[PDB]
């Protein structure tokens, strides 16, 4: 019968790893680097686009950074289309929680459910895993500012600063070197851009090859604001830290 | 009996590639050239109607398809795969949008739905990916004019102008030289016709070229009058005669 | 290569199972041809009954799909009958759901879609057949639309299918270069049939008795096949010429 | 409206002695004011020295007896030809009857 | 690979035969039937001395009149025991009587070939099912993952089984007392066990008509071990 | 070889190897014999034991008052198939008040086994059966094989070394076929037939199994002391 | 069932619930506690259809306790009351709805405020200074409209309650066998024993 | 390759090797035939006598469908039975909805479509029988033969199994020498002869002959087995001709 | 539904998918459980090629199943969440129907049953997880510690360890744990637990987690210093 053509996407190797998870991670390692840095007064998300053409429509574009709700955003490394499937799920999950409890969903709870969905594809159903790693940036009134990552294994962890995609090894070393606990958002912005600047596989880091977002306490008293940067705003903030 | 193929036929190789998606893209490479160009007041999508025998009537085979009155699509790769995607894309515009909001979806959201369908053929059990890339041009009230490319993976990108298939490397280079943010629709039609001559072997006239625009509302194409707010489809297929008129002043 | 057993892509982006289904198309070693009159659409196909034990009247590759649509198949008979039953059911359902007769081109598209599905979903094999649909459509007039195992389809001025299809094809293209029109400029379907048989004879370089052919004709509001007798009467008129 | 029940009359009676038991029933069968039969048995030998009557609506009575007789047959098949004791028959019959708790067999049963 | 329900060319089911190998790797279990009762004994085989051996449960009650010991992939046995217990209690509910030992065993064995492509593989555990009923008296059954069961006067299963069985072939006679059977099980267990048999690493149980199924405490088994060495010394 | 992975695959010579392998479990089975006169039909089966401490596996199963069978091969498969027969006999009784014709029993078994030889995932039955019964056209003997082939015979045998008994019955045909009105003489001939298939061993009291059905005799099974009469 | 009341004062919520359980012409029990603790700072009282009441209460309790363990955290009174409302709003369109009315009294530790929610079997939720289900409300609402003040102490709240229970024992046709009173505040939930 | 390991896979020539392997099982089976006659059809088959022990006359192989259709087949017998069971369900459902008994051409396509369906998927095996069947309907007599591929046609006469060639040659002579037609009683005799002739290619074990027929005049258009005087009369006419 | 028999027998009678699940356990961070006279302690290594971790929010390695029972594990982290959730649901369901919280044995038996089920159902692979489950039965003061593994076998342990280098630390506990005399206090029991982890771990920095469970739902996690005090103090007893 059909057994002949089944790759068996959910089995252990003799070493006890999950082939498809490992191979999905290998795929992700060639995607545009994305960085998240957490400050005491906000969070930065910065990410590098995949080798652009001059004709790409840069301002109506989105590939790396998506809004999950008003208090939570993600940066994507991996297959964009796989990521959109998970993002819509996550958006719906958030609204169900708000509908049930009349309260915005705590960041971890949203992160956990998405990670559980990923986990399921590694244990049953014989389908390939999602080729995606996320950096979650969000705020809630229990833990304040939070950063997490998840990858195709459905494993998630919390961070002060983290990268995913290409060159995370170099990026993690640079972040470790210059990160400090008492840091502010505007310092974190600079750290994120300088780190991408040094790990990038292109000759120089320009506005048109980036996506950028902040999550600040940055409006009127106690309430949180998400800013997905327009191209001109990235151009300015690139000059303002002297990379161009 | 019944489908016992409930496992994925696209999977990760040890190097991280998804073989079936790569191979689908290869089928797209062999496909006949198609392109799209975005002007300030319109979008043009074009391709070559490469006929299989001269006994075939190639007006009965439309490569450029209306999806909504303000959205059109063209492709490169496997024609039959494209035909069923058009059927599904048309339907999803209604089921997942018009039947809910009483209006046609904006371009990026319809593109989003098509991309979803193509992504699922990349992960669901017992199917292969679609062997096509799409270029979708459209207009909607709050985004204006837009042009998108959709690939076998389900990934899509917005373009100022681009091309796909056979001679796409050369055609993307040609368009880089000629595109600016001030192009008026008529200029973009002319550039489209020039770019397409590069990749076409045989006859190059209005019977071998298929070309449509997303431009001004066409009240004469509506079919009725008396609702002031209904002004007509912005999608218009250029006729054989209209294409030849533009080929002499070329 | 398991990419050669099921309908997944090969590294060069090809579907081998679809290509091999095209090769099964010629298993019967029959050629078929279709032309349009002013008023009619004629299809002819070779009829070969090797075994003397066969009841020759039951040997056919032409099908009445509806009152108005005929279909000729190139390919093995079990797949051909499968296609014919489905097309018959689809045409009947269309009439019931939508209140008018299914057009030839629409049935062609529908069957082409079903074939496309077999090229994408693994558990279904493609049918090893090519299907030529004919009618005199009430909107479009005389119509020929043809389907293959890739799920491709298109309308034709005229067409041919089978092992010696290229010979017949070029023969017909040469006529249409000369005539400068889209069809056989002829009033009666009897003469359009005579044209079809005549150009099959030149192109294949063989003569036919009354039992070597099989003929189907479409006019306004009916599609019908010819008896051995109506064909003989047609062969006789070509000879006296 | 369709009424799925009828009443076929008759009456039954069971008495136990020290080393025997009787189960008696009249043989008349009726609907309304008509006699259907003057001799239609409604007391049955079910095997393993068990007699059974299910009196009231005859169609239900016959169905029950048939199901119990069949139960005895499968008890042998499933438990190495063991004899079905009267206490075990009774408990089995309870489950046959209670399975139709919400659409009852309209009978009074005696074994 | 190859389907889970495939016959070998010798006409045996690959998966069943392979599960039989897994059972051979299992700890030893022995049962002996007498006219006074049936004894069931097992080798606990703790994988490490820190593991608290009384938590090793390889002898199990099914009903008052039916007991069970196991050998092989013992986690596979939980659902067979659960099914056994339900079949016994259910039979008592439907018929107001005790369920026959053979009937219980047949029911457990009905689960066995319910695998394929229903569970994904055969069970990798064999069972000794021991009990009393009024019709056939004291009985011992060996239930295999092939769905076959066999009545035995005595039987060993697990790693020391081919040795133990030859020993039981010699020692079993139709008139053994319960006490003789207890000692015999203890004796054959000490023979085939790796480690030195004591009351902590082996366990006894019996089922008698009068008191039903009982697992022996460690104090009680210790004495039967003491009584066994004294018997062996004294000739 | 490359064509024996499942039942859904023909070999290049048109064979079905998984069915052929199922047939092989029958050949390793303990021997059983069937034969009939015009008034009775008899089963004799040599039961096999595991060792000296074990029981001798039953090989004879009653299906109805007028029908039963003997098995050779996988016993659980005989239990499944016999249970199906019990149900079919039973359905004939409850619905039509009609004892199931031995011939229909045969057709029903053929069809049940056939399904498992044409679909993926299932396996063929690994057991052969001899079916006797007495119905409205007299005594019958049937041979079932898991290929689905069912055959009506005057006598036969299946299992290891069944070839001897089958030759014997082939010679004896004209004798036993007219042992009418005599139970113990049909049995003795059956016991004789089975003896032509013994080696290293002979028929004992916990080793022999006999069944008979006929004109005025319910299907009944004899084991233990009740077969001593026959050794 | 029958009598359940709630009053929210300055720094606590007080729930009073009758002790009688009646079937036909027999008071089967006179010490019934018509309440379940959902979390350490949230209490729910309930009345309505026999069987339904306790089954619903315990089902909610199980869900909130499960949430608590999973997140190692206590849901706010508002969040719990919304969860409960939704369960009842689903239920009312089921094959067999829960015929249960509830009061939820909780102390919100983030806000340092007591909160009282009244929810009927339809999933009709309202936050109130004081609440009642059943015929009780026809006496107690107007009484509390008169005597209630927003700034009262727990002790003033208990006196206000005594006034309610007195009126109900005077004018109500049934003998509801007194009330069990529970206080919910910053230190959790406790029961007054001599009322 | 390995194109032949799974049903429904096209080989590079465009063949389904599993069906062709099913044909081998058919060629390995006993001989069976049908002769179309004036107002009816006749079916016959060779039943190898494996042993003394087979009860003569009591292992019937020709099968009736509805009341007017006969089916015989060569190859795996159980597959043939399965196909006839399906044919019976198809005939019942046609009669239930349309009242008239199922026309033979109609019946032929029901079997055809069902057999063809077993070449569409790798989860089923093709049928290991070729089936000869037919009968009488409102348009006269019809004879059909149906292969493992689902291929079928109408036949003047037809044969399959080990002796298909000898039988085919014998059938061809009758078609040439009788262009006006063969009578039903005549066709029964010829059927016996051809089964005897075709038994040459299978002469290890001797055989039992079985015949059946439907004729508008001789059986009233119903399927009946030829037994008794008419069977022996035709056995004798066959005996006469091999000597 | 996807159906494949993924856990099947091999000719030698092994189920390779279950055995490879154990390899995943072996690769997981080490975990140990030690029971005292009146408490149980659970210790867990956390690997340290990860700095920039946020420790407030990363899932801790010991999970409360109910207020009186805890579970820790070695192996696939994502797999463990599924077992913990199921265990948590079962604990509340038990309280609902029996009106009593689960025994530690009962909860262990349930989790073990889940693990076993995944070794003989079509379409699923086994859990790449072994667990330690510890606590006190309701109204009981006798400490309880159980282990489960991918096969579904479970058992009680005086002390036990799982994960990478657990063979080294089982070695340690086997010579240092006296059945007759269990760590008669919290202090003693925590110490022995930290001593065993130091055989394998590195610096006792942000590398050792400890959780202490006492009777009647008394469960507390130590923070760095409280642990660090044990680290410092043992190292000073060592120079001898």
């Amino acid at each position: 019968g059909s057994r002949r053509y089944d790759s068996r996407t959910t089995i252990f190797s003799p070493e006890g790893r999950l082939y498809q998870v490992e191979y999905a991670l290998e795929s992700i390692s060639h995607a545009g680097t994305a960085i998240g840095i957490m400050a005491s007064d906000g969070i930065v998300l910065a990410a590098e686009r995949k080798v652009t053409s001059t004709l790409l429509e840069q301002d109506t574009s989105t590939e790396k950074l998506y809004k999950l709700n008003d208090k939570i955003a993600v940066a994507v490394a991996g297959l964009t289309a796989d990521a959109e499937i998970l993002i819509n799920t996550a958006r719906i999950h958030a609204q169900n929680y708000l509908k049930t409890y009349n309260e915005d969903i705590p960041v971890e709870i949203l992160v956990r459910r998405l990670s559980d969905i990923k986990q399921g594809y590694t244990q049953h159903g014989g389908l390939r895993p999602f080729g995606v790693s996320f950096i979650y940036a969000g705020y809630d009134d229990r833990y304040g500012y939070q950063l997490y990552t998840s990858n195709p294994s459905g494993n998630y962890t919390g961070w002060k600063a983290i990268s995913v995609g290409a060159n995370t090894s170099a990026a993690q070393t640079l972040l470790q070197m210059d990160y400090k606990d008492d840091m502010k958002v505007d310092d974190a912005i600079e750290l994120a851009l300088k780190t991408l600047s040094k790990t990038t596989d292109s000759s120089a880091l320009t506005y048109d090859r980036l996506e950028f977002a902040t999550i600040r306490k940055g409006a009127n008293d106690g309430e949180v604001y998400q800013k997905i940067f327009k191209p001109q705003e990235i151009k300015d903030i690139l000059v303002k830290t002297g990379i161009t | 009996m019944t489908d016992r193929y409930s496992f994925s036929l696209t999977t990760f190789s040890p190097s991280g590639k998804l073989g079936q998606i790569d191979y689908a893209l290869t089928a797209v490479k062999q496909g006949v050239t198609s392109l799209g160009i975005k002007a300030t007041n319109g979008v043009v999508i074009a391709t070559e109607k490469k006929s299989s025998s001269p006994l075939a009537m190639s007006e009965t085979l439309s490569k450029v398809s209306l999806l909504t009155p303000d959205i059109g699509a063209v492709y490169s790769g496997m024609g039959p795969d494209y035909r069923v995607l058009v059927d599904k894309s048309r339907k999803v515009a209604h089921t997942s949008y018009k039947r809910i909001y009483g209006e046609y979806p904006p371009t990026k959201l319809l593109v989003s739905e098509v991309a979803k369908i193509m992504q699922e053929a990349t992960q669901s059990g017992g199917v292969r990916p679609f062997g096509v890339s799409l270029l979708i041009a459209g207009h909607d009230e709050f985004n204006g004019f837009s042009l998108y490319q959709v690939d076998p993976s389900g990934s899509y990108f917005p373009w100022k102008a681009t091309a796909i298939g056979k001679g796409s490397v050369a055609a993307k280079t040609f368009l880089e030289k000629r595109w600016n943010d001030e192009l008026e629709l008529e200029d973009a039609i002319h550039i489209a016709l020039l770019t397409l001559k590069e990749s076409v072997e045989g006859e190059f006239n209005g019977d071998t070229i298929e070309l449509a625009i997303i431009g001004d509302e066409n009240p004469d194409l509506l079919g009725y009058t008396g609702i002031p707010t209904d002004k007509g489809p912005r999608f218009r297929k250029l006729t054989s005669q209209e294409i030849n008129d533009r080929l002499e002043a070329l | 290569g398991y990419d050669r057993h099921i309908t997944i892509f090969s590294p060069e982006g090809r579907l081998y199972q679809v290509e091999y289904a095209f090769k099964a198309t010629n298993q019967t070693n029959i050629n078929s041809l279709a032309v349009r009159g002013k008023d009619c659409t004629v299809v002819i196909s070779q009829k070969k009954v090797p075994d003397k034990l066969l009841d020759p009247t039951t040997v056919s590759y032409i099908f009445c799909i509806s009152r108005t649509i005929g279909m000729v198949v190139n390919g093995p008979i079990p797949d051909a009958r499968n296609a014919a039953l489905r097309a018959k059911a689809e045409a009947a359902e269309f009439r019931y759901k939508y209140g008018y007769d299914m057009p030839c081109d629409v049935l062609a598209k529908r069957m082409a879609n079903l074939s496309q599905i077999y090229t994408q979903r693994a558990y279904m094999r493609p049918l090893g057949v090519i299907l030529t649909f004919v009618s005199v459509d009430e909107e479009l007039g005389p119509s020929i639309y043809k389907t293959d195992p890739a799920g491709y389809y298109v309308g034709y001025k005229a067409t041919a299918t089978g092992p010696k299809q290229q010979e017949i094809t070029t023969n017909l293209e040469n006529h249409f270069k000369k005539s400068k029109i889209d069809h056989i400029n002829e009033e009666s379907w009897e003469k359009v049939v005579e044209f079809a048989i005549t150009h099959m004879i030149d192109a294949l370089g063989t003569e036919f008795s009354k039992n070597d052919l099989e003929v189907g004709v479409a006019t306004k509001d009916k599609f019908f096949t010819l008896s051995a007798e109506n064909i003989e009467e047609r062969l006789v008129a070509i000879a006296e010429q | 409206q369709f009424n799925p029940y009828g009443d076929n009359g008759g009456t039954i009676l069971g008495i136990a002695g020290e080393d025997f038991a009787v189960l008696a029933g009249d043989t008349r069968n009726i609907t309304d004011y008509s006699i259907n039969s003057r001799y239609e048995p409604k007391v049955f030998d079910c095997g393993d020295n068990i007699v059974m009557s299910a009196n009231g609506f005859a169609a239900d009575g016959d169905a029950l007896v048939k199901r119990f007789k069949n139960s005895v047959k499968w008890y042998h098949f499933d438990h190495n030809d063991k004899k079905l004791s009267i206490n075990s028959a009774a408990r089995n019959i309870q489950h046959l009857l209670y399975g139709k708790r919400f659409f009852p067999y309209y009978v009074h049963t005696i074994i | 690979d190859r389907g889970v329900s495939t016959f070998s060319p010798e006409g045996r089911l690959f998966q069943v035969e392979y599960s039989l190998e897994a059972i051979k790797l299992g700890s030893t279990a022995i049962g002996i039937a007498t006219k006074e009762g049936v004894v069931l004994g097992v080798e606990k085989r703790a994988t490490s001395p820190l593991l608290e051996s009384d938590s090793i449960e390889k002898i199990v009650e099914i009903d008052r009149h039916i007991g069970c010991a196991m050998s092989g992939l013992t986690a596979d046995a939980r659902s067979m025991i659960e099914h056994a217990r339900t079949a016994a209690v259910t039979h008592n509910l439907y018929y107001d009587e005790d369920i026959n030992v053979e009937s219980l065993t047949q029911s457990v064995c009905d689960l066995a070939l319910r695998f394929g492509e229903l569970m994904s593989r055969p069970f990798g555990v064999a069972l000794l099912i021991a009990g009393h009923d009024a019709d056939d008296g004291y009985q011992l059954f060996h239930a295999e993952p092939s769905g076959t069961f066999y009545r035995y006067n005595a039987k060993a299963i697990g790693s020391g089984s081919e040795g133990a069985q030859a020993e039981l072939l010699n020692e079993w006679h139709s008139s053994l007392t319960l006490k003789e059977a207890e000692l015999l099980v203890l004796k054959i267990l000490k023979q085939v066990m790796e480690e030195k048999l004591d009351e902590n690493n082996a366990q006894l149980s019996c089922i008698t008509k009068q008191d039903g199924f009982k697992i022996y405490d460690n104090e009680k088994t210790a004495e039967l071990i003491k009584e066994l060495k004294e018997k062996e010394a004294a000739e | 070889n490359n064509y024996d992975g499942d039942t859904v695959t023909f070999s290049p010579t048109g064979r079905l190897f998984q069915v052929e392998y199922a047939l092989e479990a029958i050949k390793q089975g303990s021997v059983t014999v069937g034969l009939r006169s015009n008034t009775h039909a008899v089963l004799v089966a040599l039961k096999r034991n595991a060792d000296e401490l074990s029981s001798y596996q039953k090989k004879i199963i009653k299906c109805d008052e007028h029908m039963g069978l003997s098995l050779a091969g996988l016993a659980p498969d005989a239990r499944v198939l016999s249970n199906y027969l019990r149900q079919q006999c039973n359905y004939s009784s409850l619905v039509f008040n009609r004892k199931l014709a031995v011939e229909r029993a045969g057709h029903l078994l053929c069809d049940k086994a056939q399904k498992n030889t044409q679909s993926y995932g299932g396996r063929p039955y690994g057991v052969g059966l001899l079916i006797i019964g007495y119905d409205k056209s007299g005594a019958h003997l049937l041979e079932f094989q898991p290929s689905g082939n069912v055959t009506e015979l005057y006598g036969t045998a299946i299992g290891a070394r069944s070839q001897g008994a089958k030759t014997y019955l082939e010679r004896t045909l004209d004798t036993f076929i007219k042992i009418d009105g005599n139970p113990d003489e049909l049995i003795k001939a059956g016991v004789e037939a089975i003896s032509q298939s013994l080696r290293d061993e002979s028929l004992t009291v916990d080793n022999l199994s006999i069944a008979i059905v006929g004109k005025d005799t319910p299907f009944t099974i004899y084991d233990g002391e009740a077969v001593a009469k026959y050794i | 069932m029958d009598i359940i009341l709630g009053i929210r004062v300055q720094d606590s919520v007080i729930l009073a619930s009758s002790k009688a359980v009646t079937r036909g012409i027999s008071v089967l029990k006179d010490s019934d506690d018509k309440t379940r603790q959902l979390s350490p700072h949230t209490l729910m009282s309930f009345a309505g259809e026999a069987g339904d009441t306790v089954q619903f209460a315990e089902y909610i309790q199980a869900n909130i306790q499960l949430y608590s363990i999973r997140e190692d955290y206590e849901l706010s009174p508002q969040a719990v009351s919304s969860f409960v409302r939704q369960e009842l709003a689903k239920s009312i369109r089921s094959r067999r709805p829960y015929q249960v009315n509830v009061l939820i009294g909780g102390y919100d530790k983030k806000k340092n405020k007591p909160e009282l929610y009244q929810i009927d079997y339809l999933g009709t939720k309202v936050e109130l200074p004081y609440g009642a289900h059943g015929y009780s409300g026809f006496y107690t609402f107007s009484l509390l409209d008169h005597h209630y003040r927003p700034d009262m102490t727990t002790e003033e709240g208990l006196d206000l309650l005594k006034l309610c229970v007195q009126e109900l024992e005077k004018r109500m046709p049934m003998d509801f066998k007194g009330v069990i009173v529970k206080i919910v505040d910053k230190d959790g939930i406790r029961q007054v024993d001599d009322f | 390759t390995g194109y032949d390991l799974s049903n429904s896979v096209f080989s590079p020539d465009g063949r389904n090797f599993q069906v062709e392997y099913a044909v081998k099982a058919v060629e390995n089976g006993t001989t069976s035939i049908g002769i179309k006659c004036n107002d009816g059809v006749v079916f016959a088959v060779e039943k190898l006598i494996t042993s003394k022990l087979l009860v003569p006359q009591k292992n019937v192989k020709i099968q009736v469908v509805d009341r007017h259709i006969g089916c015989v087949y060569s190859g795996l017998i159980p597959d043939g039975r399965h196909l006839v069971n399906r044919g019976r369900e198809e005939a019942a459902s046609f009669k239930k909805l349309y009242k008239t008994p199922i026309p033979i051409p109609a019946f032929a396509d029901r079997l055809g479509q069902y057999v063809q369906a077993h070449t569409l998927y790798n989860s089923v095996r093709p049928f290991g029988v070729s089936t000869i069947f037919g009968g009488v309907d409102k348009n006269g007599a019809h004879l059909y033969m149906l292969e493992p591929s689902g291929s079928y046609w109408g036949y003047k006469g037809a044969a399959t199994g080990k002796g298909r060639q000898s039988a085919k040659a014998e059938l061809e002579k009758l078609v040439d020498h009788h262009p006006e037609g063969l009578s039903a009683r005549e066709a029964v005799k010829q059927a016996a002869k051809i089964i005897y002739l075709a038994h040459e290619d299978n002469k290890e074990k001797d055989f039992e002959l079985e015949i059946s027929w439907c004729s508008l005049s001789e059986t009233n258009g119903l399927h009946k087995f030829v037994k008794g005087d008419l069977l022996q009369e035709a056995i004798d006419f066959a005996q006469k001709e091999i000597n | 539904g996807y159906d494949r028999a993924l856990s099947i027998f091999s000719p030698d009678g092994h189920i390779f998918q279950v055995e490879y699940a154990l390899e995943a356990v072996k690769r997981g961070t080490c975990a140990v459980g030690v029971k005292g006279k009146n408490c149980v302690v659970l210790g867990c290594e956390r690997r340290s090629t990860l700095k920039l971790q946020d420790t407030r929010i990363t899932p801790s390695k010991v999970s409360k199943i109910d207020s009186h029972v805890v579970l820790s594990f070695s192996g696939l982290n994502a797999d463990s969440r599924i077992l913990i959730e199921k265990a948590r649901v079962e604990a509340q369901s038990h309280r609902l129907t029996l009106e009593d919280p689960v025994t530690v044995e009962y909860l262990t038996r349930y989790v073990a049953g889940v693990q076993q089920r995944y070794t003989q159902s079509g379409g699923v692979r086994p859990f790449g997880v072994s667990t330690l489950i510890a606590g006190f039965d309701p109204r009981d003061d006798e400490p309880k510690l159980y282990q489960t593994e991918p096969s579904g076998i479970y058992s009680s342990w005086s002390a036990q360890t799982i994960g990478r280098n657990s063979k080294t630390v089982r070695e340690f506990l086997e010579k240092n744990y006296d059945r007759k005399e269990p760590p008669a206090t919290v202090e003693e029991c925590v110490k022995l637990t930290v001593r065993s982890l130091l055989e394998v771990v590195q610096t006792g920095a942000k590398n050792i987690e400890i959780t202490v469970v006492k009777p009647d739902s008394d469960i507390v996690a130590l923070s760095s210093e409280e642990i660090n005090q044990y680290v410092t103090q043992i190292e000073q007893e060592k120079q001898e």
